[PDB]
């Protein structure tokens, strides 16, 4: 842990970006596979941040490990593969807390491994495991994205003003496909400190020829009256109908509802979670508090915030969104109301 | 065209049916004498009669479908009786009923309630674009019911004098809303603002693959001074259909199961 | 059989006169045992005869007292089980009874341990130094609150009931647990509805639209919670699910003697004053946040999904 945490968030870890644990590790790593240590280093350094990108990288590392795995003598592969993969998952969680997609992927992999026949040859086991992983990746990412984009294309008309927040690989794909099909519209980009991840999608839209505008989240009330539709991404779907996403989403949906603007949420069926949440306090992720420092003017006001015992810095990442503020939810199977996601997910 | 004569004759012969029912009769009567021509007939029927009910009935018939064609209309003949039996229970003695337009389903519900030895008052909206509230009042007065007619602009004035609101629906959408007469959305808003129950009575062949977000999402071929509008599912208390009593949030699953 | 008839008559009389066991779980267990006894020691060959006999018995028991719903739910579940067994054995007129006994035993072993499953979710909903507001005496709510007090310390506010002050027994039971609870009258529900962060209350039955039939005064608590945006979460077992709608029956709130409200020794004014003493209230589903069940917390809009798999739609009328 780094620094001092607030009283309300004393049950959540708060790590540091510079406290890399690879220093006390052997350079030719043997207890932990080199792929896992490389993935953990990339996660800690922030090289990979997309929700789908992290899952793709984790599955690729798992496939690489399976490729160069040998069965121990007098021991079934299905009985020891999970036990060997568990420390890798623990190390990855220690480097950075996992997401819903990673949890679903590891659960599916464990289910596949436990179902491997005992009499199956080790090379056959590895080849079928790799094929199953590739098929799962395909059908859960690249076949779902096309269906979601096709479903969302029918809800986009000429002259619309679509408001987006943060960075999302699914919303950007939908917008680019809609623009390429023939729809003419403009997009509104909203960003919040300190990630500022919306610059990536702003640059992507600019290079695609789609007009776009840039503003911060405190000024969203000024631009909402001219906004026709609001498109937002989802990180995880809960069992009570609520949506978990970036921390700047719930308040945006609330203000949009206050301005009588429909809110649309796009998510995949593999991000569903069998969990019920009401507030962002029982389950959240805390980032480095040092990222809150800003270079405003000629000096930093929070340069020595640690020297004050009564000064605390809070860095919420995720939050929950009540179903009352969500109008339409678009999945890979069809358009559904927000209060009907458990029926189709399970 | 080649079927408008049958369409008009069927509309003229019997008054009990609806536009969707007449379209179904034309379809299965022309079936004996196929997907492409059936779809073309459905399209031209929808073009001649601009209503979502006709399209819904035609699509449901096309999905369901000669020996299998009788079941659809045999079921929908008694579906109205089933809905009336299910809905007549919710009316208490001395209550006030607030209707908007003329529909035979709510007329059957009210006549079943009056046959169940109940006394109540009915308020109807005159339906300014095409005068149908007067027709409904004249058809309901000979049931020994004290029915009065109010103006379209008097909906917000008689809201405090009404115990519950019962209206029909020409089509049900995925989110649980309805597509009714143009003056239905304001009545629903007024009822919600005064905590007045809003009951919607409709059949099962009025389900459409539409997910509107506002009044602009309704297709122009259905509104045509618009004739219909969109009502949010949050303003609807309960739905009475032949598939049992349904909550607004449960309409999506039934629509998915029915295969639109 | 004579024993069957006398047991049925005794159960009907004790239900109509003053009720049977106090706890709902005991009533459900007694009803299941009575239904199993009816199925076992009776003469029948076709499933239809057993179905109509069960329907008649359930109708009689429901007509004995309409306020309770556990007997009707048990009869509906037994009818659904019989229908599913007949469908499995036909899709069989002499060995199906063993399947009914096995399914009844399975229902019993699923049912009597419902409280443990309900209370195994208190950690995720109760936090340290969190004010909890409750009204009335509920065994399930008491078990939910007393299970999480070992790990965390919080404050509980208990609201009494004006007709029968059954909340004081709950208050003292929770006080003798190291919970640091408090009690007050019914007139201060809205006055103290500022520092309360969570509200947990019980219910007698759940309607088909997600509505509730709890003790009187719960509607005011729900209204105050909605006004102050404090979530109201209700933990109820799976046997309190009634597949019926509030169709203006007017028997939703059963009335008792006005003695509990106004004493008989008031004087001569009793001939003119009209006194009503209802014990139950109607709570719309829009004022409910979450429903704790054995399969986890469910939204108030998910009750119809459970109803579709619990009770056959042909047995809703009974």
């Amino acid at each position: 842990d780094y620094g001092s945490k607030v009283s309300l968030f004393s049950h959540l870890p708060q790590y540091s970006r510079q406290n890399s644990l690879t220093q006390f590790m052997s350079i030719p790593s043997s207890v932990i596979h080199p792929a896992m240590v490389r993935l953990g280093l990339q996660y800690s350094q922030g090289l990979v941040s997309g929700s789908n990108a992290r899952c793709i990288a984790l599955l690729r590392a798992l496939q690489q490990v399976i490729q160069d795995y040998t069965t121990p003598p007098n021991e079934e592969l299905s009985r020891d593969l999970v036990n060997k993969l568990k420390p890798y998952m623990s190390f990855l969680t220690q480097c950075r807390p996992l997401s819903a997609s990673m949890h679903n992927a590891i659960k599916f992999l464990n289910k596949e491994i436990t179902s491997v026949g005992s009499s199956k040859r080790e090379e056959e086991a590895k080849s079928e495991l790799r094929a199953a992983i590739d098929r799962y990746v395909q059908e859960k990412i690249v076949l779902a994205a096309q269906a979601i984009s096709r479903f969302a294309y029918q809800k986009i008309s000429n002259g619309d003003v679509i408001l987006v927040y943060g960075c999302s690989s699914l919303v950007s794909r939908i917008l680019q496909e809609a623009w390429t099909e023939g729809r003419r519209f403009r997009v509104v980009v909203v960003d919040s400190r300190p990630w500022l991840e919306g610059r990536h999608t702003l640059r992507s839209l600019v290079h695609a020829g789609v007009p776009a505008s840039y503003l911060l989240i405190p000024a969203a009330s000024y631009v909402l009256p001219e906004v026709s539709k609001v498109l937002l991404g989802a990180h995880a779907l809960l069992a009570n109908g609520s949506v978990m996403s970036r921390v700047g989403t719930a308040q945006l949906a609330l203000v949009a509802r206050a301005h009588n603007v429909p809110v649309l949420v796009c998510c995949e069926t593999y991000k569903f979670c069998e969990r019920v949440q009401t507030d962002a306090f029982v389950s959240n992720e805390l980032d480095d508090p040092d990222d809150l420092q800003c270079k405003r003017g000629e000096h930093v006001a929070l340069a020595n915030w640690q020297n004050h015992a009564s000064l605390r810095l809070l860095n919420l990442v995720y939050d929950v969104t009540p179903p009352e503020l969500v109008d339409l939810v678009i999945t890979e199977l069809g358009m559904i109301p927000c209060s009907s996601v458990p029926v189709v997910a399970r | 065209k080649e079927l408008i004569e049958y369409f008009k004759s069927q509309m003229k012969e019997d008054p009990d049916m609806a536009s969707a029912v007449a379209a179904i009769r034309t379809l299965l009567e022309f079936l004996k004498r196929l997907r492409a021509n059936l779809t073309s007939a459905i399209e031209t029927l929808c073009g001649v009669d601009s209503s979502v009910a006709v399209s819904s009935g035609g699509e449901l018939f096309l999905r369901f479908i000669i020996e299998r064609g009788e079941l659809f209309l045999r079921r929908i003949s008694l579906s109205r009786n089933k809905i009336a039996d299910l809905c007549h229970t919710f009316i208490k003695d001395g209550a006030t009923i607030l209707t908007h337009a003329y529909s035979r389903v709510v007329l059957r519900v009210l006549e079943a309630a009056v046959a169940a030895k109940k006394r109540f008052s009915v308020y109807v909206t005159e339906s300014q674009p095409d005068l149908s509230g007067k027709k409904m009042a004249k058809a309901l007065c000979h049931l020994n019911v004290p029915v009065t007619v109010v103006l379209d602009a008097a909906v917000g004035y008689i809201m405090e004098k009404a115990d519950l609101v019962i209206v029909g629906a020409e089509g049900v959408v995925e989110n649980g809303g309805i597509i009714n007469k143009i003056g239905t959305n304001q009545m629903a808003v007024c009822a919600k603002a005064q905590n007045k129950p809003f009951y919607v009575v409709a059949e099962s062949f009025k389900f459409v693959r539409l997910f509107p977000l506002n009044q602009q999402d309704v297709p122009d071929k259905f509104k045509y001074h618009p004739w219909v509008d969109y009502t949010a599912p949050s303003l609807i208390t309960l739905l009475f259909t032949d598939l049992g009593v349904l909550t607004p949030s449960a309409v999506s699953d039934e629509l998915i199961k029915l295969y639109l | 059989g004579s024993e069957l008839s006398e047991r049925i008559e005794s159960f009907v009389e004790t239900l109509k006169r003053g009720g049977g066991p106090r706890s709902s779980e005991e009533m459900a267990r007694e009803t299941l045992g009575l239904l199993r006894q009816i199925i076992t020691d009776h003469r029948w060959s076709n499933a239809g005869e057993l179905m109509e006999l069960i329907r008649r018995e359930g109708r009689r028991m429901t007509a004995a007292q309409p306020s309770e719903t556990t007997v009707g739910n048990m009869v509906r579940r037994v009818l659904k089980i019989i229908r599913e067994e007949y469908g499995r054995l036909h899709g069989h007129y002499a060995q199906l009874q063993s399947n009914i006994i096995e399914a009844i035993n399975e229902l019993l072993v699923e049912l009597e341990g419902t409280m443990e499953n309900i209370a195994a979710q208190a950690l995720e909903h109760i936090h340290s130094n969190e004010v909890i507001m409750t009204i009335g005496f509920s065994r399930t709510v008491e078990a939910f609150l007393k299970e999480a007090a070992r790990k965390r310390k919080f404050h509980v506010i208990v609201a009494e009931c004006a007709p029968f002050c059954q909340g004081h027994e709950m208050a003292v039971n929770l006080s003798k647990a190291g919970i640091e609870t408090t009690v007050m009258t019914d007139a201060a529900i809205f006055a103290v509805m500022s520092r309360v962060n969570k509200v947990i209350i019980g219910t007698k039955t759940i309607l088909a639209n997600g509505a509730l039939r709890a003790v009187t005064g719960t509607h005011t608590l729900a209204l105050a919670a909605k006004h102050h945006s404090t979530p109201l979460i209700v933990c109820a077992p799976m046997f309190k699910l009634s597949p019926q709608f509030p169709n203006e029956e007017d028997s939703f709130h059963k009335f008792v003697a006005p003695e509990e409200v106004l004493p008989f020794t008031e004087g001569d004014i009793l001939e003119k004053v009209s006194v009503h003493c209802p014990v139950f209230d109607y709570v719309p589903p829009e004022l409910i946040t979450l429903f704790i069940s054995n399969i986890g917390g469910n939204a108030p809009s998910y009750i119809y999904r459970l109803m579709s798999e619990l009770y056959h739609p042909d047995d809703h009328v009974l």
